[PDB]
This record gives C-alpha cells, structure tokens and sequence, in this order.
DNA sequence: CAGGATGTATATATCTGACACGTGCCTGGAGACTAGGGAGTAATCCCCTTGGCGGTTAAAACGCGGGGGACAGCGCGTACGTGCGTTTAAGCGGTGCTAGAGCTGTCTACGACCAATTGAGCGGCCTCGGCACCGGGATTCTCCA
DNA sequence: TGGAGAATCCCGGTGCCGAGGCCGCTCAATTGGTCGTAGACAGCTCTAGCACCGCTTAAACGCACGTACGCGCTGTCCCCCGCGTTTTAACCGCCAAGGGGATTACTCCCTAGTCTCCAGGCACGTGTCAGATATATACATCCTG
C-alpha cells in the first residue's frame, strides 16, 4: 500500500498566510506570563519588592508590541529598499538610527 | 514533448469507477475564511480575468480561492476555478510499461491550472482498512495519497481523470495544496513548457509500506531505479 | 442647561471647570468652553462616524478597538493628527508590500 | 455604600454615537479609548492656548486663543470644519 | 535570565504583524536587546512616578503618563 | 511664481556635502526642492497663524521659533 | 593637464563645509521663496530679518539631517550615491 | 540676597517669579525655585565648561556657537537631552563614513 | 531709558562662565543661545512639575515635584549630579 | 455470521459574559450680584522694513570629456521556511492571605498676600583687543608617469 | 614611488566693531506681618495582588529536508564629476519714506469670588442577547459467541 506524501507548500506561502491572519486579527502576540516575568525582572533593578497592577502589565504589553510591530514595519521597508526580502540586524540598527533612538 | 504518443476512456483503459466532479468525501477541513478582497477587475465581458491567473491578486498569491459570488469581482474572478472547472486538456494513453498516461491534448503554457485530484477523503483506521481489503483483494495499483498528514485520499472507487499518472524522477507537473470552501484540496500544476502528446508525470514521493515496487521506467540518469520517498515505512 | 443653549452634547460646564482648575491660565473667557466643547464634539463625531462605517462594512454592530484603529489609520487627516498614538488592542492596517507577492 | 464619584466623557460620547448612528453600540474598552482621546485633544488644545496666552503676555484664554489653537492642531479640512462648528456654537450661545 | 522568555516564535509573530516575510537568525538577539532598552526606559519612568507618589504599585496611569512623556501616548487606560 | 528655482543646484549640492553625501543623482535636486517646499509651507503656515493671532502684520523671529517648537525642531538664538 | 579623480574633490568639500559654519543657501533667493510661500496665506506680509535667518537656519539643519540619513540609507544599500527613493525612505521612516 | 544664602549664581527670586506668573501651579513651594536654579546652574556649567574646553582646543578664548555645538554633540547625555534641538550657526560634526574613504 | 525692560539670563551665565573658566569670554550669539537654552530647560522642568502635580491631585509645586521632574528629564549621570546639586542647595538654603 | 454496546458527526436547547436601561443620591453646576483689573481703543512716536541704485565679483549656468559605479545577469551554497513529533510551561480555574490603595479626620506649618523699601540688574555709551581678513611661505595630500 | 602641482595650513600684520564694564535709574526683589486652605500623618477598611496548586493542551522546540534567496563576480554603459569659460545676479553700502510695533492714557465690561439651590451625572441593580457548551441522536466500528 503505502503513504504517498505529496509536495509541501513552497517557502513563503505559509508565511504570507500568517501575514494575512495576523494583520486581520487583534489578539496579543507575546505570551503574557513570560512578559510579566520580564517586566518584574527589569523593574527589580530600581526598587525592591515592586508590585504591578494587571492593567499596568497589560498596557506595557500593548505598548511593547505596538513599538516592535512599528519597528519591524520600518525595518521591512528599509529591507525591501535594499533589494532583499530578508531583514538583518543592520536593518533594525539603521531603522533606530534614522528614528533618532540611537 | 511527445513521448507518450487511440486514447482510452476512464470507466485499453483502467479499471472502472464513477466519474465525480463535486465534493463527495467521507465526512469533510481548512477553517480559513477568505474574505471579499477589493481587487480591481478589468472585467465586464471577459476582456481580462478579474482575479487574474498570473497577476497580483491577493487571494491567488497564497493558494487561496474565492468562493463564487461573494468576492467583489463577482463571477469573472479567475481565482474561482476549483468551483468552475477551468481544467486543461489531457487524455488517457495506453503504455505497455508506464501503464496509463495523461497525454496533453493542447500545447500547455507553463505555470497554469492543469487538473485536480478528487476522490474519497478518509481517516487512518478506515484508511488502513481500505489498504488491507485492497491488498487482500489483489490490486496492483495503489492510490493511497495523503491530503494532509491525518486524512488520506483515494480515487479508485469514485475518482476522476487524475488517476492515470505515475512517478518520474524528472517531474513535469507537480501537486500543491489549495483551499476552497474551507476544504483542503489538491491540484496538479505545470512548471515547465508542456507540449501536446506527452504524459504529465510528476514526483509521487511515496513512502511505500511494501518492499518490491515497480521500477521507475523514466530511464534517466537521475532515476535510481526505484522511486525514492522520505521514510522507509 | 448651558449645553442646550449652544446645541451641543458635550458638557460646556465641565470643560469650563477643567479650564479654570486645570492650571492653564489665570482667567478663562466665557466663549472658550463653548468653542472647545464644540471642537471636541465635532472631532468625537468624526471619529465615531468613521469607526461606525468601518464596523458596519465589516458586518458588526458593536464598535470595537479594531474599527477605531481602521478609522484612524485610513483617514489621512486623522492619521496625521494621531500619528504617534497607540490604540489599545487595535492592531494595524492590512498592508502587504507589493514586492512580497509572487512574480509572473 | 458607593465607592467614589469618578467623572468621564462616557455618556456624552454615547449620546454623540446615538445622534450619528442610532442602531450602533460601543464596547466598554472602546469607550475608554474614546475618553482618553477626548482628554488628549483637550489637553493639547488647552496647552497650546496656554502657550499662546503666555507668549503674548496675556492672562486670559478666550475663544480666539482656542480658535488659533484649533487652526494649529488640525491639519486642513478638520480645522476648517472645527472653526465652522465653533463659530456656530459661540454665535448661537451668545445670541440666545 | 528572562529576556529569552520572549521566545523566537513570538518574535516571528511580531514581525508577521509588521509584514516581514523572511527573518534572519541573528534578528532575535537584536530584537530582545531593543525590547530590553525600550522596557527599561518606560519601566524606569514608571518607577520614578511611583517613588514620587509614595506608592508601591506601578499603576496603569503611571505607565500611560510615562509612555506619553516619550511621545508614545497610549489610549484605553485613562 | 517660479522663484523656487532660486535654490539652485550647487547650493543643494553644498547642503548635501555638509550632510556627508558624495555623489548626487540628477533627480535629487527636484526632490529636495519639493521636500523643502512642503517643510517651509508647514512652518510658514504655523508662523502666519501665530502672527495673525497676535494682531501683528509682520512675522517676527519669535513666531518662527515658537512655530518650530510646535514641530519638535526647536531653534535656539532668536 | 592634471585632474583629480571623480570623488576626492567631494571629500575635500565635505571636510570644508563640515568645518565651516555659514548658511549655504543664497539669502535673497531664499527670502523670495519665503515671501512667495507667505503670499498664499495673507497678503502684504512683512518679515523681520531675524525671522528669515531663523527660517534659513531651520531649513538648512532639516535638510542636513535628511541628507545624512539618506546617505546612511545609500551606504546601507551598497551604494555611494543618493537616489530619490532614498529620500522618500528616510522621510517615511521619520514619519511623514 | 537669597541667591548668596543658597550658594547659587542663578536668581532664585526671578525663578520664583516666573514660577508664580507662569501658570504652573496655584502655589509654589519655597524650596522649588532654589532647587530649579541649582539644576539650571549645573546644566549651564556643564555646557559652558565643555564649550570652553573645545574653544581652547580651537585656539580661541571666546565661545562661539560652533563650540557650543561641539560641546552638546560630544556629550552623549546632553545629546540625548537635546536630540530635537538645533543650535543656530552650529554646523555638523566632522563625521565621514568609512565606505566613502579612499582605498 | 525709553525702552521696555527685556529680562535675560546673560549676567548669570557670565558669572558661571567666570567661575568655571578663568580666562574665557563669550560672544553675543552664544549668550543668546545659552539664554534661550536656559528658558527652554526651565519651561520643560516647570511643565513636567506642573503635570506631575496635576496627575497626583496636588496643587503645589514643592521640592519633590522638581526633583522627580529632574530625574525624569535628565538622562543618567546628569540626573545623578543634578539631584545632588538640588539636595545640596535646599540643604544650604534651609539652614 | 450475528446484533449490542460503543464511538462519531450533527443539530440543539441551553449557559455565560458583556451590553442596554431603570433607580437613588449628591456635588458640582447654574444663576445672581458685586468688585477690580485686564484689556480695548484712541493717539503718538520712531525703528527698521521695504524699495531703489550702482558697482563688484563670486557663484551659478553651461558644455564636454571620461571613468567608475550602478545595475543586471549568472552562478553558487547555505540558511531559513515548512513540517512532524516530542515536550513543557501558558493558561485557566480555584484557593488563601495580607499588603497597601484609598478614603477620612485633625492639625499645623507653609505659602498666598500686602505694604514699604532698596539695590540688583538693565539701558546707554564708551573702550580696546580678539578676531576677521590678507599675504607670504611651509607643509600636506594627490596623481601620473 | 617621487616629483609636480594644487590645496590647505600656519604665522604675522592691520583694522574694527562688538564684548565688557561703568553710570544712573526704576521697579521688582526682599523683609515683616497676617491668615487660610493644602497637605502631612495616623488610622481604618476592603480590594486586589501575589503565591500556590492541579489539570489540560497549545505552542515552543529540535531535527530533517530542501529550495530559493542572499551574495559575490563580471560585463556594460551611462551619467554625474572635474574643470574651464561665460554670464548673471547676489551682495554690500547708502538713502529715503513711511508703516506699524510699542508705549501711553483712560475707561469699562467681563470674569473671579461668593452665595443660593436642585437636577444631571454617576454607582448600582435588572433585563437581554452573540457566542460557546453539554446533550439528545443517527450511522459506522468493534466485539464476543
Ligand atoms: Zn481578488
Ligand atoms: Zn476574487
Ligand atoms: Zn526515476
């Protein structure tokens, strides 16, 4: 008999499918609890035994995700400018340089 | 080419079955709702295809098909073709060693819709039941392809013209998964230039459970004598 | 009510109180709260209208943050006014670069 | 016993929504977003009117200073219609 | 160490919302570094507001005002 | 009129040399004139708005400085 | 017949104009540009000399920063010259 | 004078008057103008000291805008404090990218 | 003498310059830049203290608001030395 | 070879969590009146803007040769996308405990406020030297034999 | 690589106007009383944040495979640069009206503060519905005799 495995999707097709799915939805893309642990670890270096409201961690996660999404949008535009379709660390560093954060 | 040069029927032909063209599966998916895109048509009477077959329409670029009637282009959307059957022209040629080939009937432009592999989609215990009943019955031709990893397709019971193919280590066509009506389906497409007369034979990439396959009669230096899959199951 | 005298929905009185006790100037003119309430109600009506149209075009009857995000980012002028604000749980506009699509 | 009287623009945004589209509702989080937006636009216009009064050595925010702030803040047709609405409002208010 | 808790698939998803099609393997360390700098600045300003107000909990309003100070005002929390 | 061509090719080339540019495409000059027209249009618009509010008929240096201040490009020395 | 190579004069001009501090646009043409732009808002406007100098300073500084970032984009794209799409990219990243 | 009592050169009286008449709060604490004058004196002293150093490094005893520019841009924290600031007649740092240098 | 009094920070910036640099002068344009800079930083700090007082439902700008605004606006080592100078000045002034 | 118990897909009456509307209450808004000071308006002055003219000459325009860098194709290899199977924390709910936010009460220190005073600081004018500019030689960099 | 050549740098000499200081003046800064509300502080309440735990399962992870895309090389060609020659208009100094910014004089209406009163807005129950869920139910699977 035998299982007959056909050809998979070409590289990029599932990627574009994810592009459309995540640009159409609104749920958070970062895991809430690991991010909360990251927030408490970063806050540790200023005041010991700091407490956070859940809405504060949620506002930080929203702000963080919006900032990274906008940075990757700018990175994608500079990447596509340079005749590539693959972003590189240099691209993000260029984005931050032009934005004035460096 | 013209290597597979009296065409045969479907039911010098192969074994009999029932010609199907619709969804007559076992139970069922894909769950991906394709929403109505804002594609500009350039279509009133068919001067140009609305969701064009090789232009930049967002639905066709990701192997997604519009349903008929709900996309903004209406019915002239060429990315509706699994629901409207814009198939190519093949026929059934009898070959003494390759068996039955889909000979091309018109000279085919590369990178276009050629045909669709439709049949019965089933799960794994009923699938191994089909395997056991068929190799206890004694068939020598096996159509136990996998749509997804879970489900499987079979066309010898109620199939269509996509049965008459084989394995070639140099493929001319290929098969790729598409989605239509929230249903995952399969389509065979060309990649190279296709001339009327030669059989359209691709890479099966079978992981056969048996030990003795028929040899790959492609006769090329790229053929290892047998087919070549992924795992030795 | 002072709001009904100007034919506005937004509270002229509350705006007047916020202006006096919001530490913006020593004195606040009489026409300033009426004018400010008119501008606030107009901008609120414009963005709620664009959001309502976006929600209705997506076959929903409840305005959600996503529809506000579309309302802002799809109207050039409001986009200019609100270019540096983040709307909570709003996502981004569907925008796929042409170059990412397959070739001929 | 109730907790604390906290004010918001909730009911006014809802009245405006019912004035422009009677069969349309709004989520609570969206009402919060609208409240933050109204407070933001308010703070910007009041800050600019404050700077205008300060730069010209005046201690009164009148409708003229708000009008100039509006012309500075809204880009184009938004400013033109805002000035139209404000003129209507102030006129009808002082003439009744 | 918890900066690696913002896992590589999540970073990929973040890029996916931004329209990125292919991602180099070296991106993830740069992205975690950028995230660390941004969160460090916003959290530092939030902690400065809490220390001023003599409160021990970082409140939502503190985060909103901290973000607004850096020109990234956030709607939907007050 | 067509006085915007008063900003000539070598002056734009000078600005570019000060910016670190080494070679200049021929279309850069028209693109830079258009960008500068947009920028100056916005700044002069804000300046004239300040001047008309102050009941003055001359755009003063303070109006231009405050206008630049509104756009986050503050200027010192006027 | 002694000619410099295409590019060393560019570097010497870069060192020269980065070393000096003076307005690089011609004063009177820029003043005509300013007055022309100002005509479309209010007729018969007067300008203080210091206002025109402040405008020229801000104009030169903004163009210098824009060309510096455009140059960084050019170098990023494995080139040494600037193209219009580099300026459009720079302004897009900045946020216009 | 309250300035000499607090050991500051900046006028705490003037700062206090600007605070009262500047529409910042209804009441202004007595320690606030002293603290603000101290912070202004520190920032002024740092920028002036760096501009002076740069001026000696250009064989000039009179500080001109170019020296203030060099002073601002060579201090990373002042550059961060003044990232949206433009100094008139300041010019640009001598920064030539590596890729343009002859090889 | 038939001219409106236009205040400045000129003489104080000059005093600070003479205290930090013995033999050094300063041009008119550089003094204008420094004066606008001092007015700018004053406006920033006072605005930040004003909004900080407003946020916490306070109506008074005390040393605390100025201290927090200085820590918010000045990056790193600048903030450290500025808060040191502020505390020093208030300590001397209350005595 | 045989039905019964069992597993599975299907349509379903229902359950939940978020939203629209009615209820009591309280505090802030509205109305009324008065005082004082900011501002509105007329009037005058005089600074500095606008306009003009003429001579200088430096920069801009323009033309042309040429080189080197942009761009496109080709080819190549490796790294990243996709997918499968394995595992693990994420998430959810459920439970418990107490820190601290939030509100109140009382009191007091601290700043608003006002009048008198006086010197710090500002405008005007006056002086001399740092610098802007120029010329001459010296070094430094570049490029072609 | 070194000599020629152009560009720039350094180093003194002259002129000049602007930095820096003094003088007279005025109004804002300082001091001393006088008071009234903001806030510091202790206490109490009650929400909500943190901590733990079990369970389920969706996503992360690791490896395998393969292709397509990044990157380096090479050719072509064309466009911008270096530079010389010609032209035009910016620029600098000087002058002449005169417009309008800035100040003055004085009045007066508009807004802060206070007092009086009541209903509009907010917290909270109460009812209603998209969307998810446990449940009757038809058809195929195994299951033992
Ligand atoms: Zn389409
Ligand atoms: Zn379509
Ligand atoms: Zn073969």
């Amino acid at each position: 008999g035998g299982v007959m495995k056909p050809h998979r999707y070409r590289p990029g097709t599932v990627a574009l499918r994810e592009i459309r799915r995540y640009q159409k939805s609104t749920e958070l893309l970062i895991r809430k609890l690991p991010f909360q642990r990251l927030v408490r670890e970063i806050a540790q270096d200023f005041k010991t035994d700091l407490r956070f409201q859940s809405s504060a961690v949620m506002a930080l996660q929203e702000a963080s995700e919006a900032y990274l999404v906008a940075l990757f949008e700018d990175t994608n535009l500079c990447a596509i400018h340079a005749k590539r379709v693959t972003i590189m660390p240099k691209d993000i560093q260029l984005a931050r340089r032009i934005r004035g954060e460096r | 080419s013209s290597k597979l040069p009296p065409p045969q029927l479907f039911n010098e032909a192969c074994r009999t079955f029932q010609v199907i063209s619709d969804c007559l599966y076992g139970s069922r998916s894909s769950d991906h709702d394709a929403l109505d895109c804002d594609c500009a048509e350039d279509w009133r009477d068919g001067k140009n295809h609305a969701c064009g077959e090789d232009s930049d329409c967002i639905n066709r670029a990701t192997k997604i098909e519009c349903v008929i009637g709900d996309c903004n282009c209406g019915e002239g959307c060429q990315n509706q073709r699994f629901q409207r059957k814009q198939y190519a022209k093949v026929s059934v040629i009898k070959t003494e060693k390759k068996g039955y080939g889909l000979r091309a009937d018109t000279d085919l432009q590369p990178n276009d819709f050629i045909y669709e592999y439709v049949g019965e989609v089933i799960n794994e215990p009923t699938f191994r039941s089909r395997m056991l009943k068929y190799d206890k019955e004694g068939i020598k031709h096996f159509y136990f392809m996998s749509l997804t990893k879970n489900e499987f397709v079979d066309a010898t019971k109620k199939g269509n013209l996509g049965r008459f193919c084989n394995h070639s280590c140099n493929p001319n066509c290929y098969v790729d998964k598409w989605v239509v009506g929230d249903k995952l389906r399969m389509g065979i497409f060309a990649a190279r230039y296709i001339k009327a007369g030669e059989e359209l034979v691709f890479n099966y990439n079978v992981d056969r459970y048996g030990a003795d396959p028929q040899p790959c009669y492609c006769g090329e230096p790229n053929c290892v004598g047998f087919i070549g899959g992924k795992t030795q199951t | 009510g002072r709001s009904s005298r100007a034919g506005l929905q937004f509270p002229v009185g509350r705006v007047h109180r916020l202006l006096r006790k919001g530490n913006y100037a020593e004195r606040v003119g009489a026409g300033a709260p009426v004018y400010l309430a008119a501008v606030l109600e107009y901008l609120t009506a414009e963005i709620l209208e664009l959001a309502g149209n976006a929600a209705r075009d997506n076959k929903k009857t409840r305005i959600i943050p996503r529809h506000l995000q579309l309302a802002v980012r799809n109207d050039e002028e409001l986009n200019k006014l609100l270019g540096r604000v983040t709307i909570a749980q709003g996502g981004v506009l569907p925008n796929i670069q042409s170059v990412l699509l397959p070739k001929k | 016993r109730r907790k604390t009287r906290k004010e918001s623009y909730a009911i006014y945004v809802y009245k405006v929504l019912k004035q422009v589209h009677p069969d349309t509702g709004i989520s609570s989080k969206a009402m919060s977003i609208m409240n933050s937006f109204v407070n933001d636009v308010f703070e910007r216009i009041a800050g600019e009117a404050s700077r205008l009064a300060h730069y010209n050595k005046r201690s009164t925010i009148t409708s003229r200073e708000i009008q100039t702030a509006v012309r500075l803040l809204l880009p184009g047709e938004l400013a033109k219609h805002a000035v139209s609405e404000g003129t209507k409002a102030v006129t009808k208010y002082t003439s009744a | 160490d918890n900066i690696q808790g913002i896992t590589k698939p999540a970073i990929r998803r973040l890029a996916r919302r931004g329209g990125v099609k292919r991602i180099s393997g070296l991106i993830y360390e740069e992205t975690r570094g950028v995230l660390k700098v941004f969160l460090e600045n916003v959290i530092r300003d939030a902690v400065t507001y809490t220390e001023h107000a003599k409160r021990k909990t970082v409140t939502a309003m503190d985060v909103v005002y901290a973000l607004k100070r850096q020109g990234r005002t956030l709607y939907g929390f007050g």
